[PDB]
């Protein structure tokens, strides 16, 4: 049994462990919570074992276990430099997203635990799976259980909002699909090691390209086909927000090193300044709207967009930097967004009952440990340095800036806008005037749940901020593998 | 701990002991009146409103100088403006 | 309201008013001269115009270890 | 408080003898009349 | 006068006119805790500054006391003949 | 105004010897005025 | 109307006339004519021109508008407005779980 | 006597004062990193610098009047 | 003494804004003004020490940025320009926190202010003694986040609240 | 061109003068005496004039 | 005169204490427990990055050159 | 920091037109303005004059049509520095009281009757801590600038050699700041500086009309406007730049 195998595992026994319980026990709805928690402890143990053993320069996919039984369809997981990172941001996320919820479900508590916990499995799966089918299974398999999040635990526009993340992703997904299928046919096989050492034609590199392009825009998401992104992560509970904006926006980015670098270079080179037209267009656009928006989870939903063209820029750089970037941006992202809608939608939400931002004023006053901890997370929103936010931030545009200056400096543009919108919601809220004279009653500062929630996301922020080189040094030879060029001494030693 | 009513009168009853239209100083009172008792005009009415707010350092906004026909009406809008120096 | 009870909040109709407009305001949305000069804008001419400036100078410079003498234009 | 009068004069008695002394000596050289190796 | 301010709100930096009955006790702990780190530091920069240049014996500098390259340097330096 | 009036230069430019060809990087970087043309 | 906006009227003129004269004693011959010119029209009882009298001064108002008028410190406009506010309910949050 | 690179430059003097007059710096230099640059201390070493870049200067200055008439009163800047 | 001017500062500034109910506001003083002057003290000497006798002094800690050709290390470097700046910044942060022993008496967050001080200072330091750009750049928007919550200090005020946003997006 | 008030801007500048007659020149008297007078207030505009110009003397012996 | 220090931490009155609702077991114990135990053995892992492999490599053949100086010539 | 002084003293209040009098109430604080004043001025040996009044020497050593015209753009506000020096001198110190009684009410003369203790406010100074950094700049604003002006200028000073700072021989321009500048144009600055205060000090308190004339006709009220509100290049940002920001991100919200 494989520590990769145990990661699916751990999650499954918990649902076990849950929908058992009242058979060994009317049970205890801290019990269920209590064992969801622990589960994805575990997980997060095993993770961390694995993460010790792994190598950082090794081109073979490491804990990899021999099945040699072979069918139509089998499950092989491997870890290399590029999926590590994203295997310890599910396992590390996973646990402060049961967190976040404790308090604010009371109802179907059994259900939402269960469909936590299989997210977990699914997730995993995704960065483990060693084959393009085995990606794309998994990539898809998460929507009804997130279908079912949103319409059992959503708020009131949860209906429109369950539809609209199912539709665009299915429809996405089948065009990604009929890429998928051509490739496999054309190769005979779908698994890593023997599809990246086969070599496309251009034409057909050029046909692979939209279809799989289509599907990683819809999940980016680009502007344009963003929609379902303002209505899902805004409808969805707290947990599912941060699941889907920490874990399930990075599937797309960690699927371009798997399915487009390796095997359509020529296609990725000559349509680079489509990518990036689109690339540079989110970036303005969802800055423009997101200074607009006036629910505050909206706001912070728009302005993962914004962020999520950087490294989407960064990603088809083609050269060292920005790749490493755009993952390490991935990574910080993943974070800051998680920390922003702890503090939106579970903070103010659960105060107020409500998301507008017209509502806010001077909540400094009587919440000091809430605005310290906001306004580094609109620090590290705003790309400050010292958080691994600048560090991705600043390597992902100089990649974008050396392929193709023009949409680098565009891209760079980002760097006034993000401290705009990031900073104009920071005052609305916590400064700009004394406490609104809305508020009937006091609020209450951060409990300790949700100090220890934020603290835990700011801490991971702020130390691989002052100290990337934790996550940098496992990517340097895998991230090297995905580049394509030659240099013109270099080429063809003898 | 701030500004008591001793103090907001003496610096009244002095401000108005400098303004040539009074009748007299001697006519000064708690309860006196610009119209009737001072003998004032609309006009010397309004000069010594914004003798007033330069004195205490305040703005009066025209609502409140309007309700302020009275030396005691003054000490008393002095006395609830806390801005008052 | 919610599920969780919440504070006491003074829940303006005008400001929830004004909030539930925007949120229904994409059902009223027509096509007009103006709506559509504005959505032709945005969508095409603009990105394209980036696209043609991206296509146009790709591979246009270089500027790694450029020195006196040689240029940074590379096509 | 008599130590501010002393202090606001003490400055202004240090000054306008700096001025004074400097003049005495780089006077001829700011204005002209003798090059400072003279 | 001093403001009215809420007495059920915590703020780590003390609040509205927080200081406590054993200020100068806390004061005195936090010095040490400061003067430990700096001590840390102070001992850090002696051993890995680095210098191309050795200041001459009559100078003032006064880092020849504490470092390390200077004092290897000096020792070294002073066998003659 | 400062364009129609405004004085000549009233030095002639230092000369360095040997150019300091040597001290400003060789021949691949910029010299200083060493016999070169009047200005 | 027509008599409380006189009273204003007049007082703006006063304030206006002493923003762009920093010095006061020249501003006090300054106010004379000001209150001059109200005494020459104290016997106007037409409601005609009662109002267009209002509007010729009004708009000289803004004809000579200082570029910024003085206001007092703690005043709307000035330098210590709302620069301590107190927190407005001081009662504490009533007991709720979070 | 006049002062070449292979002292000139064990020096450190400062690059744009590498001239032809360098040769008296190089002990006012000296006297200014011993008397902590204080300004009454060097006198009599700063003011003979002054001596030799003051007469090239007027050395100068003679050339470029010589300058100015070669091209009949002409803009030279 | 060359890393003690750097991290002097921040500890003062760490202590009075995380601890200002530990050490109340006359702790918090006393910390930030002898953390600064203590610093400012110095570098004195460090001008005696490198602008004086021309020891340009090098120090590198650990790597901050790790990639293929860029090594960005947090690695600080003194010559004859950083301790010219480092005197002023030194000298009259010594005087600023004096200073405000007696202008925010009466102010009622004298540890948030005080802390915010000796966090600018420490963002100064760091801006002129990092020896490449990237570092020095983190002191460049290190003082820009000091001079947005020193300009927003009281942040009640709405217009205070434009200038801090005027001073941080400008 | 007259407006219907009769206010010019020739006398308005004319006007602007310490004027002969003031029904608040009681009240805003203290202004202008001994303690604000305009010898007092320039008196002290040079504080150590008067000692340095005597210290320097001394010195110039 | 200054105030003695108030305020609530965890919205928890001065009568009574904080109240654990299950969650600070496992995050306190198994979470950051582990990510300091986790940190502990990272100063043991041995060091198997590309940069520092190369680097020994980059050094000798530098020191084949004259820009490196051999410890251990020949 | 003095000026914090001020505006510490009266009402923590900083609007020129209503200041006057504090030369007698504010004594210290008044004399490190004077000597902060003529160090921004750059009045002749004090510590702005080794700086201020070397950069426009450095301007005309180089002799080009770029070094000559910054001169005399730089004198000309160099020419308007000392007008807001004695703005700022003469309005808060050496004019009229243009503010309320209460700031200048002295025990001295006897006024109230019963509440003599308090509500006097007399405009009081600052305390030691106050005052300590006052005296301490004022050194600096005499004798700094002189002391170190060897470091920094010196004729030959090797303080950079480190190369810190670099400067390419074909760019030396400053043997002929020394020399080569004529006497009348070092001396310039200094002309205007003792001159200009001479008329801004006349324009007030002794004329004290001409520039009100001036600023009543339509020519100085669109001047004195302009000049106010900064040549309006905020009034343009805050429209045509940001709020054009604002208006783009509603159409793509709305739109
Ligand atoms: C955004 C949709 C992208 C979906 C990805 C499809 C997966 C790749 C199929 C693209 C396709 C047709 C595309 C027709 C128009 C595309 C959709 C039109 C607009 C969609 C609304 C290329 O078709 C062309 O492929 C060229 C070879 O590459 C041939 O030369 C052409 O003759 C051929 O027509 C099929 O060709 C492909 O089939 C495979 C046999 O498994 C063959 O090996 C190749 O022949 C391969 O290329
Ligand atoms: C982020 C929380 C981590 C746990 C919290 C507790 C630690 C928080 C950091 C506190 C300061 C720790 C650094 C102190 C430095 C003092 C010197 C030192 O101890 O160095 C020893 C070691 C370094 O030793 P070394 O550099 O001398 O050599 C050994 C390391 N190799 C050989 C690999 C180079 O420092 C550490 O181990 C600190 C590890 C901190 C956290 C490491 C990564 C945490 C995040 C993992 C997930 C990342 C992806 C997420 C998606
Ligand atoms: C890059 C992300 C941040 C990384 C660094 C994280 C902190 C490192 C140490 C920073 C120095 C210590 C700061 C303490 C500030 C005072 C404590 C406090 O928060 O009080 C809350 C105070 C409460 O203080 P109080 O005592 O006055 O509270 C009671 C009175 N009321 C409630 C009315 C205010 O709340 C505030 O008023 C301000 C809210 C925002 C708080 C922001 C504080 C600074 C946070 C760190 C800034 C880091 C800058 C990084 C620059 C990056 C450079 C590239
Ligand atoms: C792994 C082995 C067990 C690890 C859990 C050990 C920590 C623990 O003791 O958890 C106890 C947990 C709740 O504690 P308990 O006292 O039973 O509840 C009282 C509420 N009134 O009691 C529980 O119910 C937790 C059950 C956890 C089951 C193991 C984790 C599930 C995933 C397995 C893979
Ligand atoms: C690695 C490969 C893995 C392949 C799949 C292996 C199995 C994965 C899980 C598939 C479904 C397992 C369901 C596990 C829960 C079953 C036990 C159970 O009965 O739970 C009941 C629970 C609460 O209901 P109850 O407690 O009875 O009522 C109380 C009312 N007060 O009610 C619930 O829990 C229902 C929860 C909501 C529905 C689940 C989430 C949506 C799933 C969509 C199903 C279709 C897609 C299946 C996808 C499988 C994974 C890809
Ligand atoms: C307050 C701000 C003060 C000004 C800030 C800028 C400082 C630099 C400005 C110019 C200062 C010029 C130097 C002043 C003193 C000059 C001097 O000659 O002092 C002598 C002293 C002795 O040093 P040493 O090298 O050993 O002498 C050997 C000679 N046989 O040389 C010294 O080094 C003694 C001075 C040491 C000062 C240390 C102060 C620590 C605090
Ligand atoms: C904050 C100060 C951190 C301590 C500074 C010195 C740490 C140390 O001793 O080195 C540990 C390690 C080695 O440094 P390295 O980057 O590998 O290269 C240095 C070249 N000799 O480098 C490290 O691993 C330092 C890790 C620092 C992690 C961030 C700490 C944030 C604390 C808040
Ligand atoms: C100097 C060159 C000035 C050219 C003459 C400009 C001029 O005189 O225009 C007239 C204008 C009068 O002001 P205005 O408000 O239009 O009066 C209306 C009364 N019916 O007055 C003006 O508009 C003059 C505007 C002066 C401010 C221009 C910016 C400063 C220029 C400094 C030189
Ligand atoms: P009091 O009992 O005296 O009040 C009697 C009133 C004034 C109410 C009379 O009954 C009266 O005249 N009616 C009010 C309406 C009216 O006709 N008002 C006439 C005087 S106000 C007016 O319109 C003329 C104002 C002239 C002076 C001001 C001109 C504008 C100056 C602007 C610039 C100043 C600074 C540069």
């Amino acid at each position: 049994m494989s520590l990769l195998y145990v990661l699916l595992i751990i999650p499954i026994i918990g649902i076990f462990l849950i929908s058992t319980i009242d058979s060994f026990y009317f049970f205890n709805v801290s019990y269920y919570k209590k064992i969801a928690l622990i589960t994805t402890i575990l997980n997060l143990i095993v993770s961390l074992i694995i993460y010790i053993l792994f190598d950082f320069s090794n081109n073979q996919f490491q804990f990899i276990q021999e099945n040699l039984d072979l069918s139509f369809y089998d499950i092989y997981l491997g870890v290399d430099g590029v999926s590590i990172y994203f295997v310890l941001l599910t396992t590390i996320i996973m646990p402060i997203a049961l967190v976040s919820n404790w308090n604010s479900i009371t109802n179907n508590i059994k259900s939402y635990l269960i469909i936590m916990l299989l997210l977990e499995t699914l997730l995993l799966a995704v960065f483990l799976v060693l084959d393009v089918l085995l990606f794309y299974i998994f990539f898809e398999s998460i929507l009804p259980p997130l279908f079912i999040l949103i319409g059992l635990f959503g708020s009131s526009n949860k209906v429109r909002a369950s539809f609209y993340i199912f539709l665009y992703t299915l429809l996405g997904s089948l065009f990604l699909l009929l890429s998928i299928l051509t490739m496999s046919s054309i190769v005979g096989t779908t698994y890593f090691d023997v599809l990246l050492k086969s070599s496309f034609e251009y034409t057909t590199q050029l046909f692979l390209f939209f279809g799989i392009f289509i599907a990683f825009a819809v999940k980016t998401p680009v502007w344009g086909l963003n929609s379902w992104l303002l209505r899902a992560h805004v409808e969805s509970p707290l947990g599912g927000s941060i699941v889907l904006a920490a874990i399930v926006l990075k599937l797309s980015l960690y699927g371009v090193f798997r399915l487009i670098l390796p095997i359509l270079p020529q296609a990725s080179l000559n349509l680079t300044y489509i990518v990036y037209a689109i690339g540079a267009i989110t970036v303005l656009y969802a800055s423009f709207s997101t200074l607009r928006t006036v629910d505050v989870k909206e706001l912070i939903a728009y302005s993962s967009v914004a962020h999520a063209a950087i490294y989407l820029m960064g990603v088809f750089s083609n050269t060292i930097q920005g790749l490493e970037g755009a993952i390490l941006l991935g990574l910080a992202h993943g974070f800051v967004s998680s920390g922003l809608f702890i503090c939106a939608g579970g903070i103010l939400y659960d105060r107020t009952g409500t998301r507008l931002i017209y509502f806010f004023r001077g909540l400094t006053q009587i919440m000091p440990l809430f605005s310290l901890f906001f306004f580094i997370l609109c620090l590290g929103n705003a790309g400050t340095p010292l958080t691994l936010n600048f560090v991705g931030e600043f390597m992902s545009l100089y990649g974008t800036l050396e392929r193709l200056p023009i949409a680098g400096m565009l891209a760079s543009t980002s760097i006034i806008f993000s401290a705009a919108y990031s900073i104009y919601m920071y005052n609305r809220i916590a400064f700009g005037g004394s406490v609104s004279l809305y508020f009937i009653d006091c609020f209450r500062d951060l409990t300790k749940r949700e100090f220890f929630i934020l603290f835990t996301l700011v801490s991971f922020t702020v130390i691989l901020g002052i100290y990337p080189s934790f996550v940098l040094d496992g990517l340097h030879y895998n991230i090297s593998s995905v580049v394509y060029g030659i240099e013109p001494n270099a080429s063809y030693l003898t | 701990e701030g500004l008591q009513k001793v103090e907001v009168y003496e610096r009244i009853k002095s401000l108005l002991a400098g303004f040539d239209k009074v009748n007299d100083p001697n006519n000064i009172t708690e309860t006196a009146h610009f119209a009737n008792d001072l003998g004032l005009d609309s006009l010397d009415t309004v000069e010594v409103v914004m003798a007033i707010e330069e004195e205490f350092s305040i703005e009066i906004p025209d609502k409140d100088a309007d309700q302020i026909h009275s030396v005691d009406k003054a000490i008393e809008y002095i006395l609830r403006q806390p801005d008052a120096h | 309201m919610a599920g969780l009870q919440h504070y006491k909040i003074a829940m303006d109709p005008a400001l929830v008013r004004l909030g539930s407009m925007i949120s229904n305001r994409y059902k009223y949305f027509r096509w007009t001269k103006r709506t559509a000069l504005v959505s032709f804008m945005y969508v095409v001419v603009v990105p394209s115009t980036i696209g043609y400036l991206a296509y146009k100078t790709d591979g246009l410079w270089d500027l790694r270890a450029k020195r006196r003498g040689d240029l940074i234009s590379e096509r | 408080s008599r130590v501010h009068r002393f202090l606001a004069t003490g400055l202004g008695a240090s000054m306008w003898f700096w001025i004074f002394y400097r003049a005495k000596k780089d006077g001829p050289v700011l204005l002209g009349w003798k090059h400072p190796w003279d | 006068p001093k403001i009215p301010y809420p007495k059920h709100v915590w703020s780590p930096a003390g609040g509205w006119y927080a200081q406590p009955a054993n200020w100068k006790q806390n004061t005195a702990i936090f010095g040490l805790v400061i003067f430990g780190i700096t001590a840390m530091v102070w001992k850090y920069s002696a051993e890995h500054e680095v210098r191309h240049k050795m200041p001459e014996p009559d100078r003032f500098y006064p880092s020849r006391y504490w470092v390390k390259q200077i004092k290897d340097y000096e020792r070294a330096q002073k066998e003659k003949q | 105004v400062v364009k129609l009036t405004y004085p000549d230069r009233v030095s002639y430019p230092r000369e360095f010897e040997g150019g300091l060809e040597r001290e400003l990087g060789g021949a691949g970087a910029v010299r200083a005025f060493l016999c070169l043309d009047d200005e | 109307s027509n008599r409380q906006a006189a009273l204003s009227l007049y007082r703006r003129a006063l304030k206006l006339a002493l923003d762009w004269t920093v010095h006061r004693n020249l501003w006090r011959g300054q106010a004379l004519y000001i209150r001059s010119l109200f005494e020459k029209n104290r016997n106007v009882t037409d409601p005609r021109l009662q109002r267009a009298l209002l509007k010729e001064t009004e708009k000289l108002l803004e004809k000579w508008k200082h570029p910024d008028p003085y206001c007092p410190p703690t005043a709307p406009g000035g330098s210590k407005y709302e620069r301590n506010l107190p927190v407005p309910n001081l009662e504490p949050p009533p007991p709720l779980k979070f | 006597r006049r002062a070449t690179r292979e002292e000139m430059r064990d020096a450190k003097v400062p690059l744009a004062y590498r001239d032809s007059c360098a040769h008296l710096l190089i002990p006012l230099n000296r006297c200014r990193y011993e008397t902590y640059y204080l300004p009454w201390k060097c006198e009599d070493e700063r003011h003979s610098y002054e001596k030799c870049q003051y007469l090239e200067f007027k050395k100068r200055v003679q050339k470029m009047e010589e300058l100015r008439e070669a091209k009949g009163g002409a803009r030279s800047n | 003494m060359y890393l003690s001017i750097i991290i002097l500062p921040l500890l003062g500034s760490v202590v009075s804004g995380f601890f200002g109910r530990k050490v109340g506001v006359s702790g918090a003083q006393l910390i930030t003004c002898s953390s600064v002057i203590i610093t400012t003290i110095l570098s004195i000497i460090a001008f005696f020490e490198v602008g004086f006798n021309n020891i340009p002094v090098t120090i590198n800690i650990f790597r901050w940025i790790d990639s293929e050709w860029f090594i960005i290390n947090w690695g600080f470097q003194y010559d004859s320009l950083t301790v010219s700046m480092l005197i002023p910044v030194l000298i009259i942060s010594s005087l600023v926190h004096i200073y405000s022993i007696s202008y925010m008496s009466s102010d009622p967050h004298n540890q948030r202010f005080f802390s915010y001080l000796s966090l600018f200072t420490f963002m100064m330091i760091i801006l002129v003694t990092a020896n490449n750009y990237l570092l020095m750049f983190v002191g460049w928007e290190g003082v820009g986040v000091c001079s947005y919550l020193l300009v927003s200090f009281w942040f009640t005020r709405i217009a205070a609240n434009q200038s801090s946003i005027s001073a941080f997006l400008t | 061109k007259p407006n219907i008030t009769g206010f010019d801007m020739r006398e308005f500048l004319r006007h602007t003068k310490t004027p002969t007659y003031d029904p608040w020149e009681r009240h805003e008297a203290w202004r202008y005496t001994g303690r604000f007078s305009r010898f007092n207030r320039f008196k002290g505009a040079l504080p150590g004039f008067g000692i340095a110009t005597v210290a320097f003397t001394a010195y110039c012996v | 005169q200054y105030d003695p220090p108030t305020g609530w931490l965890w919205g928890v009155r001065p009568g009574e204490k904080y109240q654990n609702e299950g969650w600070e077991g496992p995050f306190f114990y198994g979470f950051w427990g582990s990510l300091i135990v986790f940190a502990i053995a990272y100063a043991y892992k041995p060091d198997t990055s590309i940069q520092t492999w190369a680097l020994e490599e980059a050094r000798r053949r530098l020191e084949a050159e004259g820009i490196l100086e051999d410890p251990n010539p020949t | 920091l003095g000026a914090g002084s001020v505006i510490h003293a009266v009402a923590d209040n900083q609007d020129f037109r209503k200041f006057g009098g504090l030369i007698s109430y504010l004594p210290l604080t008044y004399s490190v303005m004077l000597i902060a004043s003529l160090s921004l001025v750059a009045f002749p040996f004090m510590t702005g004059f080794y700086s201020k009044d070397f950069i426009l020497e450095s301007a005309y050593g180089q002799f080009s049509f770029s070094g000559v015209a910054v001169y005399i753009i730089a004198t000309i506000g160099a020419i308007f520095t000392t007008l807001y020096s004695v703005k700022v001198l003469y309005l808060t110190f050496l004019s009229n009281p243009n503010g309320p009684r209460t700031y200048y009410r002295l025990a001295i003369d006897n006024f109230f009757s019963a509440q003599a203790i308090k509500s006097y406010k007399p405009a009081h100074e600052g305390d030691f801590f106050l005052t300590l950094p006052l005296v301490i700049l004022a050194l600096f604003s005499i004798f700094f600038g002189f002391i170190t002006k060897d470091i920094f200028i010196g004729l030959g000073s090797n303080f950079f050699v480190d190369n810190s700072l670099f400067i390419h021989p074909i760019h030396e321009i400053m043997i002929d700041t020394e020399f080569a500048v004529p006497v009348l144009f070092k001396l310039l600055p200094f002309i205007f500086t003792i001159s200009f205060s001479v008329i801004a000090l006349t324009l007030s308190e002794l004329l004290s009309e001409l520039v009100i004339y001036f600023k009543f006709s339509r020519f100085g009220y669109n001047i004195f406007g302009f000049f106010n509100q900064r040549f309006l290049i905020e009034f343009f940002y805050n429209k045509y730049i940001t709020n054009l920001i604002l208006n783009l991100g509603g159409q793509i919200t709305k739109i």
